[PDB]
């Protein structure tokens, strides 16, 4: 009991740093996409001026 | 050791109680350290 509560507790703080590190490559990933977004709308206001 | 064996039985439960580092144990440390209202009076 002793040695599972002290694994899991680990493994929860292994999710917490997993969760962590995935939540930031998403957040990531999509001011990337809205960076490229905004950079094409401009360009193509352009274009059509 | 022959007067009695009812003794291992309360060593047993206090061993597998705090096993839970969640409700559990932080009952346990904050009794042995020191309608919720009625709670609080009742324990002081």
């Amino acid at each position: 009991l002793y040695k599972n509560h002290e694994l899991l507790k680990l493994e929860r703080k292994k999710t917490e740093a997993v969760a962590r590190l995935k939540s930031m490559n998403k957040s990531a990933i999509n001011q990337y996409n809205r960076r490229q977004d905004k950079k094409n709308k401009r360009l193509k206001f352009g274009h059509r001026l | 050791l022959q007067w009695g064996k009812y003794q291992t039985f309360g060593v047993d439960i206090l061993a597998k109680l705090f096993s839970l580092e969640k409700p559990n144990l932080n009952y346990f440390k904050s009794i042995l350290l020191n309608n919720n209202h009625k709670d609080k009076k009742l324990l002081r």
